[PDB]
């Protein structure tokens, strides 16, 4: 598959995903692409905040799916 | 002033006196009434039988064992278990002794309440108290912290405790004990070819149990043994005079607690049980819990079980963690001890749950006093 | 008497468990006098606000003040140990039990008094400042629960939104949440209560795996160490921003509305209930962050004057504490009384 993640900049990552693939497996590869921390991201999709168990199959994510990234602010 | 202990658990019921080591009274949880109404003729409005003389009328009577699975069932029949223990095993006025209770882990509140209004209102005690049997298991140990495995006649807990609290997200419940064992031992040995199959065969193997099985260190190694050698064997005179000789049976019962698919049981074996119910914890109280795994009970009670648990839990848990299985010689009746220990303490005083309390906020009184 | 003497002896009690108990000592001993009847309630609403200090300083000046009509004994002991008391953000397990009883009760009172008129139009507000990503709030709001789940999503404003709200505070940048990741736990414990600590027996909820969240000691100034009389369970809360930004197009559009301060307190109400409740935080988590100047500049200007939560008797729950610290009390000193024996048997 090929899933876009949104930042709250309006810019697009693609990524290349497979619906085995969990949330901390996604978030991994913006990480390697991006350099954002795993730990600092959130996903969302159909409203609801994504949890790192489920798998992209539990949350109906298919092809050209579109998510959105917020990063969080911390000390 | 004497207080009362009586440890109401599962299958056999221990009862005493506090600052005793030892409870009194030990028999089984049972009643029985008539089968027929002709046995109860110029009988004095006698219509029961409870503990150990129900179990020598059987034929005349149905049974009913109100706590198999120690948690109480039937009131009606738990209160002529307490009459009978009460009045008959320990021969008191319980008015005029405040009574310490036990119950199992993860008794319903509705059970608590009940059986503070019976202890109350129908034996009209001056106070009481509810523990929870492995909880005194561990005091009976001098541990307020720690992971206690209790085990009698019809249930099996692993129950975690830090700082004198059961915690109730990881106790576990096992619906294997002492007598889905001499059932088993039944089996093997009726596969053998000695016949135990009537009820009063049944409690000649509950007695070669108890005397003559073990915990292997090793299965696999000691089967070999026992085909290789004779070193094992055992004798045993029947009561008809016959001797029959006890084999690789005297530790392939109480492997059915490692090893419960013995008896077609897909459930887990008391050693990743405990790991399990280890695991359920916060990581920041495992460690503790390790050090203190507490064996209690009449099923703990097989030579070389805890050296056997301390090499099963050493294999389950990380390699760099200290595991330490305590299991007194004591352990059968460890949960009355710890009740005894309690109830003669002088703190303890002030931690009864008095009439005048029991009168102003009625038996919901108990979740208020007793944790 | 001899009970309270045996409680003040344990090693950990904070200024929670004195409170709890020496209120109750003093409200065994002297009855219901009606002439104390004033000391009683006034003692409760300091503690609620966690006015600790001056709670201290009135219980010691009532029992110097009738030790005639109370043991001089106990009032020694409770001098004693006064000076020494501290609280400790990581074990305040008594309060931890208060304000759970407490939130039950806020509920239970604002589901007695509630049109969910204020939530209804809420939604409007909400659709207006979500984000791209949240979900528009189309259903109606019949239950008081769908009022819940309605008012707890504005965490999906989180991060983003409320941000211009957030950096103008000076209080915020003192959290002290820890970021190490320690994954959740099991739990059949209400509330701010920690998992394995000790509870009532109908008072447990069934087992859910729950947040384990540590402090960081080194933040300089850190909240906890400001108000260690707040029960730790997340730090501050900058969700509060995200109510706020809600909150603010809510009475911008409701301004002309008569009856404003009651709907805005509903909801005020319905969030520091529910945040306890849930266990996501403590109430000075939340109301600590709600009292700072400028976000209260924003009702002061639509003449909104918050209640805070705050009602007329906190009795049945600050009794029901008086019980635990009892019960968790001389179960130390029990405690110390079985392992002292043993040691002399060993
Ligand atoms: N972010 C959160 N979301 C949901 N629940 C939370 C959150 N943070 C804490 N909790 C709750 O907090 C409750 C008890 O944990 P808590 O007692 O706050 O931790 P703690 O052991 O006191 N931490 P510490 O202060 O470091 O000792 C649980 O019932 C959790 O549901």
């Amino acid at each position: 598959m090929q899933i876009f993640v949104k930042t709250l900049t309006g810019k697009t990552i693609t990524l290349e995903v497979e619906p085995s693939d969990t949330i901390e497996n996604v978030k991994a590869k913006i990480q390697d692409k991006e350099g954002i921390p795993p730990d600092q991201q959130r996903l969302i999709f159909a409203g609801k905040q994504l949890e790192d168990g489920r798998t992209l199959s539990d949350y109906n994510i298919q092809k050209e799916s579109t998510l959105h990234l917020v990063l969080r602010l911390r000390g | 002033i004497a207080a009362l202990v009586i440890d109401n658990g599962s299958g056999m019921c221990k009862a005493g006196f506090a600052g005793d080591d030892a409870p009194r009274a030990v028999f089984p949880s049972i009643v029985g009434r008539p089968r027929h109404q002709g046995v109860m003729v110029g009988m004095g409005q006698k219509d029961s039988y409870v503990g150990d003389e129900a179990q020598s009328k059987r034929g005349i009577l149905t049974l009913k064992y109100p706590i198999e699975h120690g948690i109480v069932t039937n009131w009606d029949d738990m209160e002529k278990i307490w009459h009978h223990t009460f009045y008959n095993e320990l021969r008191v006025a319980p008015e005029e002794h405040p009574v310490l209770l036990t119950e199992a882990p993860l008794n319903p509140k509705a059970n608590r309440e009940k059986m503070t209004q019976i202890m109350f209102e129908t034996f009209n005690t001056p106070a009481m108290y509810v523990a929870i049997q492995a909880v005194l298991s561990l005091y009976a140990s001098g541990r307020t912290t720690g992971i206690v495995m209790d085990s009698g006649d019809g249930v099996t807990h692993t129950v975690p405790i830090y700082e004198g609290y059961a915690l109730p997200h990881a106790i576990l419940r096992l619906d294997l004990a002492g007598r889905d064992l001499t059932d088993y031992l039944m089996k093997i040995l009726t596969e053998r070819g000695y016949s135990f199959t009537t009820t009063a065969e049944r409690e000649i193997v509950r007695d070669i149990k108890e005397k003559l099985c073990y915990v292997a260190l090793d299965f696999e190694q000691e089967m070999a043994t026992a085909a290789s050698s004779s070193s094992l064997e055992k004798s045993y005179e029947l009561p008809d005079g016959q001797v029959i000789t006890i084999g690789n049976e005297r530790f392939r019962c109480p492997e059915a607690l490692f090893q419960p698919s013995f008896l077609g049981m897909e459930s887990c074996g008391i050693h990743e049980t405990t790991f399990n119910s280890i695991m359920k914890c916060d990581v920041d109280i495992r460690k503790d819990l390790y050090a203190n795994t507490v064996l209690s009970g009449g099923t703990t009670m097989y030579p070389g079980i805890a050296d056997r648990m301390q090499k099963e839990i050493t294999a389950l848990a990380p390699s760099t963690m200290k595991i330490k299985i305590i299991a007194p010689p004591e352990r059968k009746y460890s949960v009355w001890i710890g009740g005894s220990i309690l109830a003669s303490l002088s703190t303890f005083q002030q931690m009864w749950i008095s009439k005048q309390e029991y009168d102003e906020s009625g038996p919901s009184i108990v979740h208020r006093k007793c944790f | 008497e001899l009970s309270i003497s045996l409680s003040l002896d344990s090693p950990k009690l904070d200024e929670s468990d004195f409170i709890l108990l020496s209120v109750k000592y003093l409200e065994k001993s002297l009855g219901k006098k009606k002439e104390f009847s004033g000391f009683f309630e006034d003692i409760e609403k300091l503690y609620f606000k966690q006015n600790y200090k001056e709670a201290i300083e009135k219980i010691l000046d009532f029992c110097k003040k009738n030790e005639s009509l109370l043991s001089e004994q106990v009032v020694q002991r409770l001098a004693e140990v006064a000076p020494r008391l501290k609280s400790n953000p990581k074990d305040n397990e008594s309060r931890r039990l208060y304000e759970t009883l407490y939130a039950d009760h806020l509920e239970s009172v604002i589901k007695q008094e509630s049109d969910l008129s204020v939530f209804n139009e809420l939604r409007d507000s909400y659709n207006a400042v979500k984000p791209e990503y949240a979900v528009t709030h189309e259903t109606e709001i019949k239950t008081l629960d769908e009022a819940k789940q309605f008012i707890l999503s504005f965490v999906m404003l989180n991060d983003n939104v409320e941000l211009p709200l957030k950096a103008q505070s000076e209080r915020y940048p003192k959290k002290d949440r820890s970021r190490e990741e320690l994954g959740n736990t099991p739990s059949a414990n209400p509330g701010i209560m920690k998992p394995n600590s000790p509870n009532f027996t109908d008072n447990l909820v069934p087992v859910r795996d729950v947040p384990k969240i540590a402090i960081n000691e080194k933040v300089a100034g850190g909240y906890s160490k400001t108000k260690p009389t707040t029960p730790f369970v997340a730090s501050l809360s900058g969700t509060t921003y995200s109510l706020m930004v809600v909150l603010t197009d809510y009475i911008e559009k409701h301004k002309t509305d008569k009856d404003i301060e009651k709907k805005v307190n509903q909801i005020i109400n319905l969030w520091i209930s529910s945040y306890i409740k849930e266990g996501y935080h403590s109430y000075s988590e939340v109301v600590d962050v709600l009292t700072e100047p400028f976000l209260q500049s924003i009702f002061d200007k639509a003449n909104i004057k918050l209640n805070y939560g705050v009602l007329d008797d906190t009795h049945a729950e600050f009794r029901k504490a008086q019980d635990y610290v009892f019960g968790l009390t001389i179960q130390s000193a029990m405690h110390h009384e079985l392992q002292e024996r043993f040691k002399n048997k060993e």
